[PDB]
């Protein structure tokens, strides 16, 4: 509504990428035969 | 449920933007934005309420007040988009039309809101208003509708108006409101407030029995008062226009 | 810098005050003046008739110019600011220090 | 307030005028007059008395100019004063800019 708190919500939120928790996601696909490919997905993160 | 204490005022519109700077000046805050609608309820005068006990007058008829916020796309005609939405916009706000009209007010149909008229005596300073109050969240049904539910608890609408101006937050919790208020019938929109704001800066208390709390609330509220000695005169209104039931009708407006 | 309109405001000002001088000056000369007339020549004589003119003119006209600026500030009545954005124009110039910072050609 | 200062100034003007024609008439006839008729009114009855009493007007209007002309420039700097004082008056570059910070902090660390 107001300009100053929508200003305001954009300039904080330019920050996120910053601010905001890191997080990294590993996939690892294995071949094997059979049509039978198990997958290991391992996603790290610091709370 | 509050004790809301409350002092009131008017201005003309001539010294309105002026009026903006100087409190810029003093609160160190600038002014947001805001509207409502608010929906006045009576009890159906069909049904014969014989509980009042008339021998010892244990209660007295009263008035449902039901408010909500209406976005500005409502408010907002086709000229007037490449303005920003500041402040600035009530300038333009002088006219008795309004982009709003009956219809689309009956096609909308929250918070309930019940008060009494301020405390007696003439040792008071400022005007000391109880309020109970309580919020509507969603509902559902063959008849969902604030109409129905409202005539489920045996209250039919009266009158309805819209208030738009401006907010200002201080320190302590005080609030200062400038309004305009628009009445709205069938028949067309009026201006009330015509040619002015309405000024009126209030605090809220949650517990009535506390004492030491109202007391820093009225040293705060005549602070503010003897601030602004000689631009506007902030009064406590009219103990008997500040009724709101229904055996006697008037409207502090 | 300030707004222009207290520029000429103090400009009116000064001029005021150079003229308080001014009439003080020509209030020496003619009291100078006096003495030699009271003194017994008459060839500056006619100097004397000059020198009031201008002095009473130069008094009043002084007092009709601050009369008038008073008069101005009967109606320029009704015509931490700076800190609502001061923490953003900071802001703006700490990250153009990173750009700065960010390219190595312009660090030079 | 300022309409004090009006008047203070009026009687400031008033009183300038009123003490230059003190000292004008006083200096003039300085050279005490002697008139037979009864009519002139001028009295020098005790001599040295007369130059006291001149020096009194010399003092008095030495005081009164200065005093008043001193008076009024400290009005003139209180107005200017009161006029100094009293009158009350890309989001996305950023994002590429913090990301490329960020990344390069990451690779010198």
């Amino acid at each position: 509504d107001d300009e100053n708190i929508t200003k305001l919500n954009k300039e904080i939120r330019a920050f996120d990428k910053l601010l905001n928790i890191p997080r990294r996601e590993l996939k690892i696909n294995l071949p094997l035969t059979e049509h039978k490919s198990p997958n290991l997905s391992l996603m790290l993160e610091s709370p | 449920m509050v004790q809301q204490l409350s002092l009131f005022g008017s201005i003309g519109d001539d010294g309105y933007d002026l009026l903006i700077s100087t409190l810029t000046t003093i609160s160190g805050n600038p002014p947001l934005l805001y509207n409502s609608l608010c929906t006045v309820w009576k009890p159906n005068p069909s049904y014969d309420v014989e509980n009042v006990n008339s021998r010892n007058q244990l209660v007295e008829p009263n008035r449902i007040k039901l408010s909500k916020e209406v976005p500005f796309s409502y408010l907002i005609d086709e000229t007037m988009m490449d303005k920003p939405l500041n402040f600035r916009i009530l300038k333009s706000f002088t006219n008795d039309k309004i982009p709003l009209n009956y219809a689309m007010t009956r096609n909308i149909l929250w918070s309930l809101q019940i008060s009494d008229i301020p405390a007696a005596g003439n040792n008071r300073s400022v005007s000391m208003q109880t309020i109970a109050e309580t919020i509507i969240l969603s509902s559902a049904g063959k008849n969902s509708s604030v109409s129905s539910l409202m005539n489920g608890l045996g209250y039919v609408f009266e009158f309805q108006y819209l208030t738009i101006g401006v907010k200002f937050f201080m320190k302590h919790g005080l609030i200062l409101e400038l309004q305009k208020i628009w009445q709205i019938e069938e028949a067309g929109n009026s201006q009330i407030t015509s040619g002015g704001f309405l000024l009126k800066a209030y605090i809220n208390v949650s517990r009535g029995t506390d004492i030491d709390r109202i007391n820093y609330t009225e040293t705060a509220l005549m602070n503010l008062k003897k601030e602004l000695q000689g631009y506007i005169e902030l009064s406590v209104p009219d103990r008997q226009s500040m009724d709101s039931r229904v055996a006697h009708g008037n409207i502090l407006i | 810098m300030q707004p222009p309109y207290i520029q000429e405001r103090l400009k009116s000002l000064n001029d005021i005050e150079t003229q308080l001088c001014s009439m003080l000056q020509e209030a020496s000369q003619v009291t100078f003046i006096f003495g030699e007339l009271k003194r017994g020549n008459e060839s500056v004589k006619p100097q004397f008739e000059n020198h009031v003119k201008q002095f009473y003119e130069r008094l009043d006209k002084s007092t009709t110019q601050l009369r008038k600026e008073i008069q101005l500030l009967d109606e320029n009545v009704g015509t931490n600011k700076k800190a609502l954005g001061q923490d953003t124009e900071k802001m703006e110039e700490q990250l153009d220090l990173l750009s700065a910072i960010l390219d190595p050609s312009k660090s030079k | 307030m300022s309409n004090q200062a009006l008047y203070e100034k009026l009687e400031q003007t008033r009183t300038i005028l009123s003490v230059k024609l003190a000292e004008l008439i006083n200096m003039t006839t300085i050279a005490d007059r002697n008139d037979d008729d009864e009519g002139s009114f001028a009295q020098e009855n005790s001599e040295l008395a007369v130059a006291t009493t001149s020096v009194m007007m010399v003092n008095n209007q030495t005081m009164q100019l200065i005093k008043n002309v001193q008076d009024l420039l400290i009005l003139t700097r209180s107005i200017k004063e009161k006029w100094l004082l009293n009158q009350i008056p890309d989001e996305k570059q950023i994002e590429e800019l913090l990301d490329n910070c960020i990344e390069t902090f990451v690779a010198e660390k």
